[PDB]
Order: C-alpha cells, then structure tokens, then sequence
RNA sequence: ACCAUGAUAAGGAUUAUAAAUUGAAAGUGUUAAUAUCAUAAUCAAAAUUUAUUAUUUAUAUUAAAUAUGUAUGUGUAGAUAAAAUAAGA
C-alpha cells in the first residue's frame, strides 16, 4: 500500500481509497496528428479521482492516546 | 452533426453503423421509452455531473 | 476510406546511433584502462615496499606488526608467494594470534586483484569474478589456505593452554578462521568451491566447531556456483526455521546469483519480490545488480519452440526494468550504485520501454511517424534484424421451458426480411443475388427493391410469354 | 505493478473496432497533519455572510 | 495497368503521375459492381413479327448495355455482349417466357463484355437443368482473353479474377484431353462457334430460325476481333463499340489501330439510313443520323477526299 | 464484446494465477520465519500515550 | 474488402516494427 | 444533358372439422392509363449574409346595427375505443 507514513504523534494515518479512470484510444485516435488533443481530452474528461474513507477507520487512537474521531467528532 | 440529406446518403452508402427501428417506437433504451426525450436529457446530466459529490 | 491497422504499434524512437554505441565502447575502454592503471601502480608500490624492507633491513629484525602489515598487503594484491616466508617466521616466532590468522586467510582471497578482475575482465559480473579468480593460482592458494588453517588450529591449542577437551573447537576463533577459510576457498577453482559444502563443512562438523551466519552464507554461495538449487534453498529453509533473527543480505545474494547460473529466471523473480515484501534485511546494490543482470540474461535468451517466427519473444522481459527501478526508489537503493556495464543495458531497456506524459501527447504526430518511415527507407540496412542476413454442478437433467413469460417483457420488433422467390421455379437458386443475404444497414430497402425488380421481371417475362404464343 | 503493467497492455491486441477503458480502485495511506492543519479555537470576531 | 518492373519502380514520374490522377491515394479506385439499389429493369426495346429485341441500358459502371434477341417461332434467345452486373433478372426473364438460351454473341472480348460471362453461363445453365449455352466469338480476341485477369486487377474486379473463361476451354476446334480410363462439363464444350474474319453478305450469317439471318461483320480498329451484328430484315445494326451516338470507339488501348477503325467505318456506307444502329454504350441512333451529325465520320471522309492514304480516326476519351 | 470478455478473462486468469502464486510462495516463506524490521518496530513504539 | 460482424474478431497477425527497427532519436529542433 | 427509369388503379388463389393456448393467423400470380434530359466544356437562385415610403397570406387587435327584407365551402388539423333508402339483370 503506497502513501506516506507518519510516526510523529501529530500525524495520523488514514487508510483511504482512490478510484480513477485511465482511458487510451487504440482504434482511430491511436496515432495521428489528432492524437495530441484527443488524448488530452480523454485525460481532462477523466480528471476525477474519488477519495473515499470509512468513518470506522477514523475512529482509532491518535499519537497522544486520545481517539482521533469520537462520537461528537 | 449532419443534415437529413447527408444522413440518408451515409445510410444508403453504408459508411456509418446504425440500427433501424420501427418509426413509431422509442428505440431500445429504457430511459427514452419511459419519459421521452426529456427523461434521457436528464439522465446524461445525472451521469456527467450529479453523480459526483463536488468539493 | 481504407482502414488503419490497430494492431500495428506507434512508431517511436527506441535506439542509439552508431556514433553513440562507438562512444560508449570507447569510454568503457578508458575506465578499463584506468582500473588496470590503478592496480599496477599500487602493486608496484607494495613490491617496492617489500624489497625496501628486505634490502635495507637485511640484518635488522623488524617488529612483527610491520611484517604482518606487509604480509596481508602482498596477499591482497595476488602475491601469495612473496608472503608465505613472512607468515612462516611469524608462526615460528609465535607472534601471530587468533585474529591475525583470520586476517591472513581473508587476505589470501585477494580483495585487490578481484577489484581489477571485476571492472576489467569479468565485465562487472559478480558471479564471473569467482570464476576468473580461480585461474590465478586457484589450487596453489587453496593449499596455502589449508596450510594456514593448520597453522591456525595448532596456535589456538597453544593459546588455550574449564572446557579442556572441548578447546579450541568451541571458541569464537575456531569458526572465524573456518569462515575465513571458506571465503578464501570460494575464490579458488571449481574443485575447491565444490569441497566447501561437502568436505570443509563435514570437517567442521567432525571437529565440533559451531558455525555462524557467515558459515552458511559461504556454503550457500558455494552451492550457488555449482548450480545446485535444491540444497541452497534448503539451508535458508533451515535458517528460516531456527535462526531467523541473524539472516543477513548475503543469503539472498547467493540465491539471486545461484538461480542466475542455473537459468531459472522464474525463481529469481520470486526472491526479489520476497525481498521487496519483507524489506529486512536491506537491499544492497549487489541485490539490484544480481537481479537486473538476471533480467538481461533472460531477455537475450533465444527461444526455440516457436523458433522466432516473427520476432524475439523474450525481449518483453525488459519491460519489467522500469518496474524494478521504481521499486529501488522506495527501498532506498540508489540507481547510481550500478555498474557501467549494467547501466548501459538498463538505459537500453528504458528507451525501449518507458515514456513520459509530455512525450505521450506528442509521440503520435504524423511528422514523427513519417520520419520513421523515411529513415527506414533511407538507411534500414544499418538498423534491422532482417537486413543483416442453472448451477451446472447440480444440473444434470436440465429443466426445460419453465413457463417464463416472454410476453410480459416487450421485444416485439424482431421482423426479418428474406429474399424474394426462394421456392419459385423460375428464379434460380444460385446467383449473384445470394450476396444480398449479407447486408445489415440497408436490409429493409434493398430487398424491397430486389422484390420489386424480380416481380416486374417475372411480370414482363410472363407477359412476353403470353404474347408470342398467341401471335403464332 | 506487474499485474497493472499486464492489464494496461491488453489494448494492443483487442478485437476489431473494440476499445476499452480501465478503472483502478486502490488503497492509499493519507496523513492528516495536525500541525499543518491544526484544531484551533474559533476567533473572537467570527466571520459572517459578508465574507 | 502493367507489370511493375525495375525501371517503373525507380522512376519518379511514375510516383508523380499517380499523385496527379488519384490524389494522395496513388492507387486507382476500381470499377465496382452495381448494387441491387440504383438498378433498373429489363425493357422491351423492339417487337417485330419475326424477332423481339429486349434490352437494358447502363447495366455496368462501364456504362455498357445488355441486349437479347428473342425469336418468336423457335422460342430461342441469344445474348449479345453478355455483361450485366446482375444476370439474375435475365435468368428469370428467360425462365418466365419459356425461352431456350442456345448461344451468346460477343462482339469483342474487352472487360466491358465478358466480365460476367461465367456468371451468365452458370446461372442460366442451372435453370435449364430443371444442350448447353454456346459462345460465338472471334479468335483474334485471344490476346484479350489472356489479359482478362490483368484487366480485373486494374478495375478492382477481384472476384472474377480466378475464373477460367469458357471460351478458353477445349472446344471442337481444339485437341481433346486424354484422360485416364478409370466429366465433360468442363473438358469439352461442343457448342462453340469461332467466327472468321472473311465476312461476306453471302454465307457469313447465323440462322436464327424462321428465316432471319444474323450477318456478322468483321470490323476491327477498336479491338483485334470486332464482330458487329446486322439484321437486314429489321434494320438493326449492333455496332458494339464501333459507332455510338456522335462518337466512335477508343484507339488509345492496346491492339487498337486508328487506320483499321477508319476502314471499319467505311464498310457500313452501303446500308440504308433507317438502319437503327444499336451500340454497346449509351443511347441508340440511326445510321443516317451519324452520316450527317457525327464529326468522327465527317473527319474520316474529309481526310479521304484531300488525299490521305492512311486515314487515322479514333477516340482517346470515351468507352472501353 | 461477449467473445472478447471470454478472451480477456482467460488471459487474466492464467496471468492472475501466476502472480498470486509467486506472491503465495513469498508469504509462506515469510510465515516460516524472518527478522522484524527495526523501522517497523519503531513504528509501533511511536505514540506518546498508548491504549 | 471488409470484415463481417459474425466472424470472430481476432487479431490476424502481430506486428513487431519497433523491435525490428531500432530508431535513434532524431528531432529537427536542437 | 432529351436512353430503354419509376410511381397509380384494377382483378386471383391455399389452410383451418381443435374449447387447448398469453396469443387459431400467415405466406404465393395477371391488365389498362401516366411517365422516362447523366460521356457533356463554366460561373455565386434562397453559394449566400444584411437593410429602406412599398406586394401578400397569416399574428393579434378590432366596432356599430331590431323601420322593412335577408345571407350555409372546398380545405386546413390532432389522436383515433358509433355504423343497413341501395339492387350479384
Ligand atoms: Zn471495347
Ligand atoms: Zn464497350
């Protein structure tokens, strides 16, 4: 699992999901002078990345011993 | 993005790939048969924009 | 329009010029001269140091540590014959001790001659350095390594003069010299590296000397050079079961080297993926060198069951090289700590299989595609390989027609249009009208035009029929 | 990444007039730095709708 | 067109002339088959108490014509230059009219005439199963039946390439095969007529039945063997490619002589003006109209009057 | 798309079995025995107050 | 002339053009 | 550009010997009239955009009038869920 890991007590580790779309053409826009703007048009249209995290994974203990997310949090 | 005269000659020429439906039906997409052109007009909005929780 | 080929790859530049390959070969010969020049300068310095302390100190007896310092420096530079009269008088004067004997046998493996053999002769292959060190007096240095081992154990019995019937075989000095013996015997020929897991290891067991982790790693490296992998993995399996705290990197370096010699490239992948998974012990640059060289030996290996009908299949194994180099960035292994012979083949795989996002937006332009065609047209004789010349498991009696209503669902428009006059006696069965059976876009309009043409033809034919026989 | 490399290279031997797109949902560790993003009390003069 | 030898591949103007004619493609688009759309029906052109002429105009994308003579008494039909992109209407027309297809007349063996000849004999030969159809042609066209496969490569007719022509098969004028004694649908074609170039008004005719005679006239210049059809009782002249409306045939093709074409135009000056000339291409005319308002015939006799010994007339832009 | 989905799935079955198997041979060596990473040991002893 | 839709849409033959021809990088810009 | 296209109307026949099924419905032939501009030497109608006392059909505005006498269409349209004054000479 990639991502940075914090060992200091002021840094909490949140295991989260990232969903993204990568799309490349292979039929007509695979290679020609139109491939430059069409591949960029596919990347801008697929610019979405979904950052998902469970609230159950946020209910862990912090570096100071207190819970990260309590009921009121 | 052509006119009605150009669309028939592409059909009669065989260039594009289109499936013919009976001219009094609504095709095969269930969203078009349900509410018409306006219901499919809202379904593309639900796919492009409204399925994303914007930040 | 004529269709373009979708299984034809994009034309991109993956190669070097003839000047650049000549300049790589010219620059690599200069540093091979530089390592040859660096060794012979220091070899002449220790030989001048030897003749100075033999000539001007002819009658003046030297202190034993100066003669010990010169004896290890002679043995490191491959001069074992100039050092054996020095160690014979130091053993006779009883000036050598437990650490001094292990220093001399470790010096007898020559870790200065092996540095010249690595950069110049072995082409920076760490497996080939053991194969080439065995020629420069491999049997001769092995006999003196066995003689200095007998000089060591005789001195350890004097130095230990309770545990009295178990001395010096139970001390730390007995295994340290035995680990020094196996390290020196690895640099010898094939007859002595084969004797390390069989003859030296049973002699260590018969003498009752407790081994260490460096004992098993040199035995695993000895079985790696022989090509016996069923025994080399069994030793680490003994280490995985009993002594798992002390396993260092060199046991993995023996297994990466060993499957490279046995040409089992699927096994050496699993050892590298294991080392990325556990991340302890730390991956040395010798780990990245031994694994990447196993990729290049697998990539340059020809196959013989398709017999290369189209191209070389094993060249696709160089696509893993950008994956391994990305793993080295997170393991803390610097890619600048790779040898010059390997780094040219690593960058050979990089310009063949790697692209950036800025280049991927510009690599398919028609100017670069048509430059590839003309450069193949102008000079293709310089760069070409061809120009050189229900549930089925509980189903058995299937339930058919279970009254599933197809009339609640609506698929009413399944009308099909067949050609006119299939069973007509005047219309022939074979004809060019049979090609109308394969037509999908204008299926409705063609066959109704075909039926209108065939109805009017049979009407005009039968009205010509009635006119001719009524006139005669 | 050996499976991600093999999955991305299926585009080169697809069928006639048949394309594909790839979706990847992977787990990634995210750090919430409580020093760069601290939990502070609200200010004395709070913000309004005019901000 | 021709075989790509070494000097044609190393010539720059071969790569340049293919850029001028066809643009950036460089390959000439062929002459395709007419589909089942944009196709007309078989028309009855002439009805007479002796014979019946039924025809179809523009049956190919070469703009060729397909005709058939129907004898009223013998119920025997005869195709002239059998080249239709759909020889399925012609099989249904003879099947619904109680006709018997006995011979196929061919004026000349260009690709505008014998492109669907194997399709004509197969489809019409299959209907008579529930005596085969003959081919009447001139042996001077032997050079054009060898290059029938070359003509199909240039005009994109790849489906009719690998088809042995029925006139190339062993007829009665050929030596026979000596087959092993342990199959004559393709081994021997007994119904085959080879027309001679010595065509006269006395004996060079085909007895069509009930007293009408089809006098074939040898008239080269557009092709090595060009046999017209003349029906003097009905004032009908199947000129083929020799004479069209206000134009004559091409000479810019191989084995086409301009001075042979001018002699072919002079051998029809004894026929009356009401002889309705029926060409292989385009609209039909009369021979009296072409004697007045055709510039190719006007130039042919003007050079003859001023003293040209070798009068050379002929087109370079027109029909094949 | 149905016949391609039989072509890609059989490809990803034989490839996906191979990559899991070379991962399965790495877990069974890690379960037989190994030494703990001191960077991993310092990660557990990182917080000030524990549970 | 074309490929029909009921035929199996397999790849007819693979093309290895970039591994038979190793081209060096040639740009008109410096 | 004067080709031999194609549209209109009209008459014919075959099958139901079952009360089951959501559902007893589908295929094949002849005559009259109308009509036929593609192997040739060009160019901006409404290719085509915009505006002024003026030409229409539509758009909505739009009214008086009991002294007598008085004012009937063809069509245009939307989805489609009643039926016997004419002679099978
Ligand atoms: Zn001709
Ligand atoms: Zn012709």
């Amino acid at each position: 699992r990639i991502g940075p890991i914090g060992l200091e007590p002021h840094q909490f580790n949140v295991p989260a999901e990232l969903g993204f779309v990568e799309q490349y053409d292979n039929l007509q826009y695979k290679r020609y002078d139109w491939q430059g703007w069409y591949q960029r048009m596919l990347d801008v249209h697929n610019r979405n990345v979904s950052l998902r995290c469970r609230i159950c994974d946020l209910q862990r203990l912090d570096g100071n011993g207190v819970q990260f997310v309590d009921m009121q949090t | 993005n052509v006119s009605y005269w150009t669309m028939n000659k592409m059909v009669r020429g065989g260039n594009l790939l289109v499936h013919r439906v009976h001219y009094t039906g609504w095709g095969t997409d269930s969203h078009l048969k349900k509410g018409g052109w306006e219901h499919r007009w809202n379904k593309v909005l639900q796919r492009n924009v409204l399925q994303y929780s914007r930040i | 329009r004529k269709p373009q080929n979708q299984w034809e790859g994009v034309y991109y530049y993956s190669g070097i010029t003839k000047r650049q390959r000549h300049l790589i070969l010219l620059h690599r010969k200069r540093e091979r001269e530089a390592h040859m020049r660096s060794f012979n300068i220091s070899r002449a310095s220790v030989l001048q140091r030897l003749e100075q302390l033999s000539g001007d100190r002819k009658q003046e007896s030297l202190p034993p540590h100066v003669r010990l310092d010169l004896a290890v420096r002679l043995a490191q530079h491959g001069l074992y014959q100039q050092a054996t009269p020095i160690v014979d008088e130091l053993h006779h004067q009883k000036a050598l001790h437990a650490g001094h004997y292990a220093l001399l046998i470790n010096a007898l493996a020559c870790p200065r001659l092996g540095q010249r053999i690595l950069h110049c002769d072995a082409q920076c292959d760490p497996a080939l350095t053991y194969k080439l060190l065995g020629d420069e007096n491999g049997e001769e240095r092995a006999q003196e390594a066995y003689r200095w081992f007998d000089l060591a154990l005789t001195s350890l019995a004097v130095d230990c003069g309770h545990f009295v019937p178990y001395l010096p075989q139970g001390t730390a000095a007995a295994s340290h010299i035995t680990n020094a013996l196996m390290r020196t015997l690895l640099t010898c020929g094939y007859t002595h590296v084969a004797a390390i897991p069989d003859s030296v290891y049973d002699r260590m067991g018969s003498m009752g000397i407790s081994p260490t982790i460096s004992t098993y790693e040199l035995v695993m490296l000895a079985l790696s050079l022989q090509g016996n992998m069923v025994e080399a993995e069994s030793i680490l399996s003994f280490l995985r079961s009993h002594h798992s705290e002390h396993i260092t990197v060199e046991s993995f370096n023996a297994l990466l080297l060993g499957h490279r010699e046995a040409r089992q490239f699927d096994c050496c992948d699993a050892i590298w993926q294991e080392l990325v998974d556990r991340r302890w012990p730390r991956a040395s640059p010798l780990t990245a060198e031994l694994y990447l060289r196993s990729i290049m030996d697998h990539a340059n290996t020809p196959t013989s069951e398709p017999l290369q009908s189209f191209a070389n299949i094993n060249v696709v194994e160089k696509k893993k090289v950008p994956l391994v180099l990305a793993q080295m960035d997170e393991l803390g292994v610097p890619r600048t700590h790779l040898s010059r012979v390997l780094m040219d083949e690593v960058e050979d795989s990089l310009r063949k299989f790697q692209t950036y996002r800025s280049r991927f937006y510009e690599w398919g332009r028609a100017v670069k595609q048509f430059d590839f065609i003309e450069f193949r047209r102008r000079n293709g004789w310089l760069y070409d390989l061809h120009l050189m010349k229900g549930d089925i498991y509980y189903d058995d009696t299937r339930g058919l027609h279970d009254r599933s209503p197809t009339w609640m669902n609506e698929v009413p428009e399944t009308r099909y249009d067949r050609l006119y006059g299939v069973n007509h006696p005047d219309i022939a069965k074979i004809g060019i009208r049979r090609h109308l059976n394969v037509e999908y876009v204008n299926r409705k309009e063609v066959v109704e035009r075909d039926a209108a043409l065939m109805k009017k033809t049979l009407s005009s034919g039968r009205r010509l029929r009635h006119r001719v026989e009524s006139s005669r | 990444t050996e499976f991600e490399k093999r999955m991305y290279d299926i585009r080169h031997w697809l069928h006639r007039q048949t394309s594909c797109e790839f979706h990847t949902i992977y787990r990634r560790n995210v750090i919430h730095d409580s020093a760069v993003f601290p939990t502070e009390h609200d200010p004395a003069t709070p913000t309004t709708h005019e901000h | 067109s021709y075989t790509p030898n070494l000097t044609s591949l190393t010539n720059q103007v071969n790569r340049s002339e293919r850029l001028r004619k066809w643009g950036s493609a460089g390959v000439p688009p062929g002459v395709p088959r007419i589909p089942r759309l944009e196709a007309k029906g078989i028309a009855i052109l002439h009805e007479s108490p002796k014979v019946i002429l039924a025809g179809r105009s523009r049956c190919n994308n070469f703009d060729s014509n397909q005709y058939m003579l129907i004898n009223k008494a013998t119920k025997r039909c005869l195709l002239v230059d059998a080249s239709d992109d759909w020889p399925d209407d012609w099989a249904a027309f003879i099947g619904a009219s109680d006709l018997t297809l006995t011979h196929v007349f061919l004026t000349h063996c260009h690709i505008d005439n014998i492109i669907n000849l194997n399709a004509f004999l197969t489809i019409c030969g299959s209907r008579q199963k529930q005596d085969e159809i003959g081919v009447m042609w001139c042996p001077a066209e032997e050079c054009w039946v060898q290059n029938f496969k070359r003509s199909c490569e240039r005009y994109g007719r790849f489906e009719e390439m690998h088809q042995v022509l029925p006139m190339m098969c062993r007829s009665l004028y050929t030596p026979q095969h000596l087959v092993d004694p342990v199959r004559n649908a393709r081994h021997l074609r007994r119904n085959d007529v080879l027309l001679s170039a010595a065509t006269n008004r006395a004996t060079s005719f085909i007895d069509f039945g009930n007293g009408v005679l089809l006098y074939y006239i040898f008239s080269p210049g557009h092709s090595p063997g060009h046999m017209m059809l003349h029906i003097p009782t009905e004032r009908i002249l199947f000129s083929g490619d020799l004479l069209f409306f206000n134009k004559v045939g091409r000479v810019d093709l191989p084995w086409a002589t301009g001075v042979r074409l001018a002699e072919s135009l002079r051998l029809l000056e004894a026929l009356p003006d009401n002889t309705v000339v029926v060409p292989g291409h385009g609209r039909m005319t009369t021979l009296g109209r072409e004697r007045r308002e055709n510039k190719a015939l006007q130039q042919c006799y003007q050079r003859q009057e001023i003293g040209k010994q070798e009068v050379s007339v002929g087109f370079n832009e027109g029909y094949l | 798309v149905m016949k391609l989905a039989e072509d890609v799935c059989m490809f990803l079955k034989d490839v996906g079995r191979q990559i899991v198997e070379e991962k399965l041979v790495a877990v069974r060596r890690l379960l037989q025995g190994g030494a703990v990473d001191p960077e991993l040991l310092a990660a557990f002893n990182c917080a000030r107050a524990g549970p | 002339y074309h490929w029909h839709y009921n035929l199996p849409q397999g790849m007819e033959r693979p093309h290895s053009v970039n591994r038979t021809f190793a081209a060096p990088f040639q740009s008109n810009h410096s």
